[PDB]
RNA sequence: GGCUCAAACUAGGAGCCGAAGCUGCGGAUUUGAAACUUGUUUUCAAGUGGUAGGGGAGCGUUGUGUAAGCCUGUGAAGGUGUGUCGUAAGGCAUGCUGGAGGUAUCACAAGAGCGAAUGCUGACGUGAGUAACGAUAAUGCGAGUGAAAAGCUCGCACGCCGGAAGAUCAAGGGUUCCAGUCCAACGUUAAUCGGGGCUGGGUGAGUCGACCCCUAAGGCGAGGCCGAAAGGCGUAGUCG
RNA sequence: CCACUGUCGUUGAAAAGCCAGGGGAUGACUUGUGGAUAGGGGUGAAAGGCUAAUCAAACUCGGUGAUAGCUGGUUCUCCC
RNA sequence: UGAAAUAGAACCUGAAACCGUGUGCGUACAAGCAGUAGGAGCCUCAAUUUAUUGGGGUGACUGCGUACCUUUUGUAUAAU
RNA sequence: GUCAAGUAAUGAAGCGCACAUGGUGGAUGCCUUGGCAGUCAGAGGCGAUGAAAGACGUGACAGCCUGCGAUAAGCUUCGGGGAGGCGGCAAUAUCCUGUGAUCCGGAGAUUUCUGAAUGGGGAAACCCACUUACCAUAAGGUAGGUAUCUUG
């Protein structure tokens, strides 16, 4: 249930090693030329040269 | 006449933590662990100061045995031949000669074998 | 040459902000800004905000060309902790650390 | 491991290895013996593992005299490294930081030395970014505002209570009530929202309640009784 | 109003609860307000039960730095 | 501005625990109080008429090595 | 150059030690407005002319502290003093001041309510009164008196 001896800093960092932040993929819409997440529509709303609104 | 222990305690603890430089974990950072490691390190140094002479005699004997067997003789007979020839060269010098000068050690083995 | 921005006192744990910082350390400002604006972590708003402050400093106070800038070095430090009481079962109390962090970003060629 | 005319056993023989034992070299020290003789010098002899414990010799820190001295803004104390010296406690010098104090030598006095006492106070770790986010009555979408909206306002739809989860009080609390304004702290998340911060407003009685008149239990109680003192009881009365 | 059974909970939503069942429910009943009984004392359809989350002698202060042939700790150095 | 702003109001100094970033070396075939006695390689400063020594950082590999205190006849003790 | 055998170096998801540079934190050093123990003197009480301790108010200015008491950071008088001042956090505004202000010392006046509280009561800062004199004509105001005990 509890430790018998306090974990060391190196041992604690070894578990943390795997944790990593996800980095989103980036594509530029040809019509609007703005950065946007892959397979996700742009801020403006232009997706694959189509008007959502 | 009150005495504050801060400055003297700081310097006392810094001495131990300085002697504990290079140690792992708490041993080089926190005093309760560092002080034991420093005392135990002193104990190991004290014991290995005795043990180093034995280890180096061991190494010299091994090298002298190797040289004597290259020249056709064993260590227990080569040293006996030295002692019968009244040659006082120590094992440290004998090992140095065996390692770095083969012909002189061959001459020494010849003298030992002539004395045997 | 290194222009600095500091964001002392963020209401977030340094351990959480460090994951964001590790991904923008050493990158160009454009790539770092892209990562931070498409990041899914709360630390990313603070890191982007400090990086933007640093870029503005380098462009206004020192007249640098931001086109050639880079995230020269970034690290997160622990700030002051707000100590709060958490009631538990059977009338027992626990202390709560609402941690803060200081974000330091330096940009340069 | 592996070993069979052995690397087993028996009886011998010769070599070597083998300890902090002995010897060799250098140094320190206790006692004793000799002499320049209170370390003034050199020697010799025997010693120098150590718990409880006894004896001897010192180190450092605070303060007093020495000291109206000496050092010190050409940088005191303190902090942090380095070099060097001594058997040790430790001393000395100096780079960096620091900004106003320190203290030589010898004496004198101690709140005079911390690693432990499930020791006390504060700070910070591991568990760990893990458990949990407090009734499984339920939310979906469109607008508004806003730096930002799953939670706020409005709208539509959905669901829950409905002898309550609706309304009026007493007790208790005391501004939590309404409006505007803000999101640092609080709200177990976000917050533009709030019983949160700040600034203003709001409580109108002959008939409601209190006060007031009356008294129950129970108190107190001119005189009175009792009791070492303090006080206890009690009549008329007065409160309740 | 009570608390007979079981699960859950046991660093709990809760320092005694929730859920499903259960008992009394016009009486030796339940409850609101005010008052009375005080520690070797009170009260007790009696369990040593209750007397402010404390009861084989409440709590606060004082005697008090109670006492403890017991446990723990007891801080710088070197020499014999 | 100030002499000084890592004297900027949580403000004289600013230690340690604890937590970051950077540079140098080592570490993914190897078992244990993590040190010590050796010791290759590498990096870095100084010399030196130029890879040889001296100082500093790391430590492949080999030998030895079961913490401290307390209490005990006796503790690495899995006794405190 | 092909094949075969043998054998180097290189790796770093992270980690370790050293150093450099930071964060946290508040030790250390220095400092004091505060305490402690004393010596030599003085004094040893305050109160029904209402005490100690309070509640509520009082400012140009919202809160607290300080002082003050409906004459409310205050008034009168008598001395000192001579240029600033309207107490502190804590400043601002209106102002005062050589016609002597602020400030200090002596005396006097005012001194709400509770509290021995003393007209009765009470859950302290509250309720209810009686009565003397005067004033008002309305549903009141001003100044008093009304506890108990002891001795005369």
């Amino acid at each position: 249930a509890v430790q018998k001896s306090r974990k060391s800093r190196s041992r604690r960092d070894m578990r943390r090693s795997h944790h990593h932040m996800t980095v989103a993929e980036l594509s530029v819409d040809a019509t609007t030329g703005e950065k946007h997440r892959r397979h996700h529509m742009t801020k403006d709303g232009f997706y694959r040269g189509r008007q959502l609104f | 006449a009150r005495v504050k222990r801060g400055v003297q305690a700081n310097r006392r603890h810094k001495k131990i933590l300085k002697r504990a430089k290079g140690y792992y974990g708490a041993r080089s950072r926190v005093y309760r662990v560092a002080v034991q490691a420093v005392t135990k390190a002193g104990q190991y140094a004290y014991r290995d100061r005795r043990n180093k002479k034995r280890t180096f005699r061991r190494l010299w004997i091994a090298r002298i045995n190797a040289g004597a067997r290259l020249n056709g003789l064993s260590y227990s007979r080569f040293i006996n031949g030295m002692k019968k020839a009244n040659i006082t060269i120590d094992r440290r010098v004998l090992a140095d000669i065996a390692m770095h000068d083969a012909a002189t050690f061959g001459a020494l083995v010849e003298k030992a074998k002539a004395e045997l | 040459m290194e222009v600095t921005a500091k964001l002392r006192g963020a209401a977030i744990s340094a351990q959480k902000v460090r994951l964001v910082a590790d991904e923008v350390r050493g990158k160009s400002i454009e790539r770092a800004l892209d990562i931070l604006t498409y990041s899914n972590k709360k630390g990313a708003v603070f890191v982007k905000k400090c990086l933007n402050s640093a870029i503005a400093n380098a462009e206004h106070n020192h007249g640098l060309d931001i086109d050639g800038l880079k995230v020269a070095t970034i690290y997160v430090d622990e700030g002051i902790t707000l100590k709060r009481i958490l009631p538990r079962a059977k009338g027992r109390a626990d202390r709560i650390s609402k941690r803060t962090c200081h974000i330091t970003i330096k940009v340069g060629e």
